């Protein structure tokens, strides 16, 4: 059920 | 002066508007397709699971969602 | 004083442009390899409701 | 053969 796409990571 | 930055301010938030909805344009269809994909893990299908390889991939400063 | 915190802003705006467009093509770059997958199998209900997806256009947004 | 996933401007 969650998104499992890579998004940006934190800095 | 100041109204000359602020120009470029002015003009950089819109921007920075224009870039969030056509990011959220394709990151909608993606989702959109990882619906489709999780909801025919029964179907077996290796072509869906070629799509689901890309959907996955990351790159450069992407990471998978924890 | 004003100069330079603006001069702040529009650097900052500019890294957030290039974090942004970095997003997109990222994303951009999923969807073509999935719309070139789907332009290889042309001839099933499930692939053609991905390209379906794909195709979906909202208001700023043309099909090249 | 060519793109038509849906692109601003």
């Amino acid at each position: 059920k969650p998104s499992k796409i890579p998004t940006p990571q934190r800095k | 002066e100041a109204a000359e930055l602020m120009q470029q301010v002015n003009v950089l938030k819109l921007t920075v508007e224009d870039l969030e909805k056509e990011r959220d344009f394709y990151f909608g269809k993606l989702r959109n397709i990882e619906l489709i994909c999780q909801e025919n893990e029964g179907e077996n299908d290796p072509v869906l699971q070629r799509i689901v390889d890309i959907l996955y991939a990351t790159d450069e400063g992407f990471v998978i969602p924890d």
